[PDB]
């Protein structure tokens, strides 16, 4: 198995640019191994099948689910809690990587969670070890996670000025919590809510905003050009920040940037701490994740509907392959800001704050 | 009386000195006014000079160096405080402290000069831009160091303070040669260097300072030649401007005239606006980092523009 | 007469240890009030506050809830309290609450029936002066008799209404 | 020249609002401004811009603020010239030199000012390559190539 697919995935680095993006998914459970607590099941088809799972709430679904594992968690007690733990959580995120690739968001958390476990002392018992965890994980949900978004949103609505008109891309639950929170403290301002294809994750942002009664335009991102002669602000929230000072968030997430940089409006970028990294990337096409070519098959202004495209054939057409990326890393010359809950940093001074925590 | 109207002694030190800014004047006031005080509460301390600096930042038109320096000095103090056993420690523990930030803040633009110094270099073109007692004191530090240089000299519109940057200069024996405003450009050929004092450093490495500053970052960017800019620690602030404009406005700026239909029917120095349209005109610039070669302070050279923001959040405790 | 004080001390002598809910925080330290005394100021020093693990700290998650603190000086002449968090025992900490809510619950039956300060006076001070709480024998209340031994209320035109809310137990 | 005080009464003297702003002051004025507008007095081989000393201070402004930039040049004016830098241009009289000094001890401040012999030393001119004018209004029409104005100009000096 690994042994021989360790070499397929790695014949896999030729010509095409995308070949070494992994595009294998379970999105199934044929074939399911037995070590894997249910509630990390519904986890799984949760990742795979769900489109408007942002980040943060991911990280979230995720502990509270490795809550119930270590709960449920019955150790062998021909040893001890703290050896074959990891090893037991090793083997869900196997299974929880094969149902789609780890967010940063996730990845960070999981590289904390496995610490945590190899730090506590032998003297607890196993019901004592648990107890410990749950609120080590309780604590990194409102430390690191919720407190941290509620202070974004009230230093983010600082630099909110009556009569601005912003700009939000592809539906960021933190800005979108921002411009929320804007509209109740009595911000006078509007919104331009770009869009992109294939799945329209703007049109959740319109309705969100539209139901907090919020002036709101919509346009997809070819017509940034013409849009952008309004906005005053653009407001990103990202999947991580690299440590260069790039902000690593999804597709359009650069022309975004980029356009505005050429119209002198200021690209804010919100992003937790958590979601910070040592990764560096020169371009986006080193380290991205694949989406199924297959949902630019469909023409219209719909996601799963009628539209029998005329490329459905794509997989049996030879020459012809139809891609997705949905992930891209934008340059820190474009982003002029980092709101962050340790406060408005420039992006370049990410590294700073993960070293901040290393200190343990 | 007690501790009578403490910009008195503000205003006093500024007499007994000349040559010290403004900023080191409050925190030689408050010194005193924690001196010169009994509160035996930790509260009624810090609720005095709160209260202390609001009147004096409330004093001048709240001046960016003078509120950035009070700032800093409370958060110098209430750092490392702490109540143990008596009470008269406190008292002692701030003014002694106190004390201290003083001298490390006088002695800040003597630090500054024996690092400034070696940027000129025998021979070397600089161009400085409106009075600033920063790029008095390294450029006068080079000549008694006896280098050989020449230096260029805004006439610093509305400020008008290249003429008095001028002289300082000429006193120790220096060339000289005021450019008006509206020609940097045409001499930036001309420079190796670009020196030039800080009003206000801001949390993304930026650089507050007077009207025409950002005016001569770009050009020396698109000259090649490099951009200085000396700034004492005590001028930190705590707030990030978005673009090159957000800045707080003590008046409203450049407004419009409503002409109804009333018709009132190669060197001219005095065709000049007008007292009341300057007032219309802004005070300050802001220069983004991405033009600043460097950030020269008592803590250093500082080029990282990210280290900027570290160094100023090790300074508000 | 509509909100009074807990305890018959005006203002807590120092080493003692209070219940109280933050209001906002300063540049120069956290501005408080201190219910078990009709919520007076009070400021507490960021370095005798709590300890923290951020640059500079902006999780004002205690900013709206009832923290527990000892006093560490008091001018009774112009309402400052210096008071501190990080020195409060970590045990010590809940016998505040634990001593608290019952000061909190029988504050609670007075309210009720103060729709006040002279109450004070009459039964719960001086019970308190009595007992060593106005808890640790308002059980017994219902229970003996004996319990009002000196007591002088304005009448028992509302105390016997009130000992029939003695009840609810 | 100090000619903005006398442009601003110009247009004021036909109902349009006005705001001097100082020589030091044009780059916080640009990201309210839409468009700049500029004369000429004179234009180059190379579609330079030869005109009054402030023009190439606020041409690049409108470069790094993505605002274009357009000058008014009338044909007459098509000089047979050519500069390597923005500096290359004839000096009636020799300009920005220095003092040389010897040991001799010797808000708003619009009193404070370079003397009528300090200004004499400062230029009259100054010239903006072609990259930064997004184009030339001329009676030949507008013209923007900056090779089409050598075309013309040819079409002229002969």
């Amino acid at each position: 198995d690994a042994n021989l697919q360790e070499k397929k995935i790695f014949e896999e680095k030729q010509v095409s640019i995308f070949s070494h993006l992994d595009w294998r998914r379970r999105r199934t459970t044929e074939n399911i191994p037995k070590d894997i607590h249910p509630a990390v099941i519904r986890l799984g088809l949760k990742l795979a099948n769900y489109k408007i799972f942002g980040s943060n709430q991911r990280c979230i679904d995720l502990l509270k689910t490795f809550k119930i594992v270590i709960q449920d968690y019955q150790t062998p007690y021909g040893t001890t809690l703290s050896r074959h733990l990891t090893t037991h959580i090793n083997s869900q995120i196997a299974y929880l990587v094969s149902t789609r690739p780890l967010s940063i968001s996730m990845g960070n958390a999981i590289r904390f969670l496995k610490l945590e476990i190899s730090v506590l002392d032998i003297d607890l018992t196993d019901d004592e070890g648990k107890e410990l965890l749950l609120e080590k994980i309780d604590s990194y949900i409102r430390d690191r996670i919720i407190i941290a978004g509620q202070v974004i949103v009230q230093a983010a609505t600082e630099k909110i000025q009556d009569g601005d008109v912003i700009l939000t891309y592809l539906h960021s639950s933190t800005v979108n919590d921002v411009l929320i929170h804007a509209k109740n403290v009595g911000k006078k301002f509007r919104v331009v809510v770009v869009d992109s294809r294939p799945e329209f994750e703007g049109r959740v942002c319109l309705k969100l905003l539209t139901e907090h009664g919020i002036e709101c335009t919509y346009v997809m991102i070819s017509a940034l050009s013409y849009i952008m002669q309004e906005v005053t602000k653009i407001f990103l929230g990202g999947h991580a920040m690299l440590s260069n000072g790039a902000l690593y968030s999804r597709a359009g997430t650069s022309l975004i940037s980029l356009l505005g940089h050429e119209s002198n409006v200021p690209v804010i970028a919100c992003c937790e701490s958590y979601k910070f990294t040592e990764r560096i990337q020169l371009d986006s096409l080193v380290y991205n994740e694949l989406a199924p070519g297959d949902q630019l098959v469909n023409m219209g202004v719909d996601d799963f509907e009628e539209k029998p495209g005329v490329l459905a054939n794509w997989k049996s057409v030879k020459n012809l392959k139809l891609l997705s990326l949905k992930y891209d890393v934008t340059p820190p010359r474009l982003i002029t800001v980092c709101v962050c809950e340790m406060g408005l940093l420039p992006s370049t001074s990410v590294p700073a704050i993960i070293n901040e925590f290393k200190q343990v | 009386q007690g501790e009578f109207d403490i910009v008195q002694v503000y205003k006093k030190f500024l007499q007994d000195d000349p040559e010290i800014t403004m900023p080191v004047a409050a925190i030689e006031a408050l010194v005193q006014l924690l001196s010169r005080s009994q509160a035996k509460t930790i509260s009624e301390f810090m609720d005095i000079l709160q209260n202390g600096s609001n009147t004096l930042k409330e004093g001048v038109q709240n001046n960016i160096s003078l509120s950035a320096g009070c700032d800093i000095f409370q958060r110098f103090v209430t750092r490392s405080l702490h109540d143990v056993g008596d009470f008269e420690q406190c008292k002692r523990h701030l003014v002694e402290n106190g004390k201290l930030f003083i001298q490390r803040a006088r002695a800040c633009r003597q630090r500054i000069a024996h690092l400034g110094y070696p940027l000129i270099r025998d021979g070397s073109v600089i161009l400085t831009h409106g009075f600033s007692r920063g790029v008095a004191a390294v450029l006068l530090a080079a000549a008694k160091r006896h280098v050989r240089f020449k230096v260029f000299v805004t006439e610093s519109r509305p400020s008008g303070s290249g003429c008095l940057m001028t002289r300082t200069l000429k006193n120790a024996c220096i060339p000289t040669c005021m450019v008006l405003d509206s020609a940097v450009s045409f001499t930036m050929n001309r420079v190796d260097l670009v020196l030039v004092g800080a009003e206000g450093v801001v949390e993304n490495g930026g650089l507050i300072n007077q009207i025409g500053t950002f005016q001569l970052a770009v050009f020396a960017k698109h000259a090649h030649k490099p951009f200085y800019a000396v700034a004492e620690s005590h001028k930190f602030v705590r707030m990030f401007p978005l673009s090159q404009y957000d800045i707080p406005f003590s008046r409203p700026i450049l407004e419009f005239d409503d002409p109804s239909p009333e018709t009132v029917h190669a060197i001219h120095n005095e065709l000049i606006m007008n007292e009341e349209q300057i007032r219309n005109n802004p005070t300050l610039d802001v220069t983004p980092p991405e033009f600043v070669s460097g950030l020269i302070t008592d803590l250093g050279i500082i080029d990282s523009k990210s280290g900027v923001s570290e160094e100023l959040i090790k300074l508000y405790l | 007469t509509s909100h009074c004080r807990f305890y018959e001390n005006k203002y807590p002598e120092i080493d003692d240890i209070v219940m109280v809910n933050v209001q906002q925080i300063a540049e120069m330290g956290a501005y408080v009030k201190l219910l078990e005394y009709d919520n007076i100021e009070g400021m507490i020093l960021l370095s005798e506050l709590s300890r923290r693990r951020i640059r500079s700290i902006q999780k004002l998650i205690r900013v709206g809830k009832n923290d527990v603190a000892v006093v560490l000086r008091v001018d009774k002449e112009k309402g400052y309290i210096d008071l501190s968090k990080r020195r409060v025992s970590s045990e010590d900490i809940i016998k505040c609450e634990e001593k608290y809510q019952k000061s909190k619950t029988v504050h609670s039956i007075l309210r009720y029936c103060a729709e006040l300060e002279e109450l004070y006076k009459t039964i719960a001070w001086p019970l308190s002066r009595k007992f060593g709480h106005a808890y640790e024998a308002f059980k017994l209340s219902i229970i003996d008799e004996t319990v009002w031994e000196g007591i002088e209320p304005p009448s028992k035109d509302v105390l016997d209404e009130l000992k029939n809310y003695i009840s609810k137990r």
